This record gives structure tokens, C-alpha cells and sequence, in this order.
């Protein structure tokens, strides 16, 4: 018999993104080629099957630095990190291939699905 | 607020 | 020119609640009278003006244990902690006064607003 | 997915 506040989840995500932009309580650096991205482990786990597997591992859960596969494009990662914290995906003709490949690697099934749909249309 |  | 995934914020919050239920990556214990509640600092900050103030403080941001004011009722806190992680508020005749008082202390303005509306109706 |  609960009541529900419709905007609560969106407002929580917006505040988590504000913490990220101000580098507050970020507890991991994701290294993609030369590029470094600071984030919250919990948000990464909540969005990605790959980060979920990494941070539930008894040894890896304690690492402050995670290095991604050298094939991963920093721009593709950046677009996906922004999606994790906002629900908004900057999908463009020039980045769609790098975004799909990064989403497949990160195990973000809904992003993979929209990328496949957009590629099929063109 | 709504009835979920 | 982004696209948006409608269910993303709700799905993120659902996964954060799954991490909480399994005690994964929880980094703080909130003590309310005898009762202890494990949580994620970032989620507490995203939902509460009080926890936002506490964990942005250069000294308090590093505490693993936070003790609330002895006037705070553990059940009222538990109902509010569940709301933070789910968007669902278990508001009942027998708990509404304790929920409103706890929400005022935690600075959760939307919960305070619905409590005042429900009290006014009765 | 929608146009926000
Ligand atoms: O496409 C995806 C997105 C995703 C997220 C998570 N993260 C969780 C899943 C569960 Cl059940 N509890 C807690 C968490 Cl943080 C796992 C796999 C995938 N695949
Ligand atoms: O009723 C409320 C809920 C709430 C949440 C937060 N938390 C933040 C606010 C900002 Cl601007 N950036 C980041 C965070 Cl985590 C502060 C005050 C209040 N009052
Ligand atoms: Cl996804
Ligand atoms: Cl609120």
C-alpha cells in the first residue's frame, strides 16, 4: 500500500551526475588508452554487466584504477559514461560503430539494441 | 505522487 | 541531439537497491537509537539535504559510522531509507508523524510535502 | 527510446 514519487529516480540520477561533475565521492578511475575517467563504482555496476562482474570480485572490488582493453575508444567510453549518469545517449553517424562496440564490451544491452536498430535503418 |  | 532511454533512471535505482539488499559496496552505517542501517553515501546524499551536507564536509566525508539525533525513530528512518532506494513511501496513519519528523530532519522536501498534504486531509 |  505504498505511494510513489514519479520523479524520484530521475532526481537521484541527476544528483549523482552533479556529484560526478564536482568529483565528489568518486572512488575509481577508468583508464581508456591515454584518457582517464573518474566515476562512482556503484553507478558503473548499476549500468554495466562488465563493471558489475569486476566490482563484485573480492580482489578487483578494492582497486582504485581499472584499465580497459586497448581496442576501446575513449570517445565511445565517454558517450557511454554520460549515458550512465543521464539516460541520454549522444548517438551520431560518426560515433555509432565505436558506441556499439564499447556497449557490447561494457555489457549495456539496451544501448546495444538501439545501435543495432539505427544501423539496420541506414 | 501516484498509486503505483 | 541525444536520444533518451525512459526506464534508465528507474533501472539504475533498482540495481542500487539490489546492491543494498546484498550489502555490496555499502560504505556507511547509520545508527538510529540501537538500530543500524547500512547504505551507500552517494545515494544518501542524492536523496537528503542532511546527508549531502554531512558527506561534503572534509572531515565527516571519511566517517564509516554516522549517529543520528536520539529523537529520530528507527522505523521512520527505515521507511525513508526504503523510499530513497525505491521511490516508494510506506505512509500509514500509525507512522505518518514519525515519517514527517524524520523527513524534516533529513531534509527530504518532497516527502515533507506529501506528509503535510495527507495530515491536512485528516 | 524517445526524443527528449
Ligand atoms: O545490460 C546490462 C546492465 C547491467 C547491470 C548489472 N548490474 C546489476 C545487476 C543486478 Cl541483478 N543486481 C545489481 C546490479 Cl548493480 C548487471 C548486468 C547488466 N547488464
Ligand atoms: O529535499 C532535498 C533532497 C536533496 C538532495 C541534495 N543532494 C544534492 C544536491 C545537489 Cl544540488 N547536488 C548533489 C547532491 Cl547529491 C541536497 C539537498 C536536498 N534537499
Ligand atoms: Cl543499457
Ligand atoms: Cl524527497
Amino acid at each position: 500500500s505504498c505511494i510513489q514519487f514519479t520523479r524520484h529516480a530521475s532526481d537521484v540520477l541527476l544528483n549523482l551526475n552533479r556529484l560526478r561533475s564536482r568529483d565528489i565521492l568518486t572512488d575509481v578511475v577508468i583508464v581508456v588508452s591515454r584518457e582517464q575517467f573518474r566515476a562512482h563504482k556503484t553507478v558503473l555496476m548499476a549500468c554495466s554487466g562488465l563493471f558489475y562482474s569486476i566490482f563484485t570480485d573480492q580482489l578487483k572490488c578494492n582497486l582504485s584504477v581499472i584499465n580497459l582493453d586497448p581496442e576501446i575508444n575513449p570517445e565511445g567510453f565517454c558517450i557511454l559514461l554520460d549515458f550512465m549518469y543521464t539516460s541520454r545517449l549522444n548517438l551520431r553517424e560518426g560515433n555509432i560503430m565505436a558506441v556499439m562496440a564499447t556497449a557490447m564490451y561494457l555489457q549495456m544491452e539496451h544501448v546495444v539494441d538501439t545501435c543495432r536498430k539505427f544501423i539496420k535503418a541506414s | 505522487w501516484v498509486i503505483p
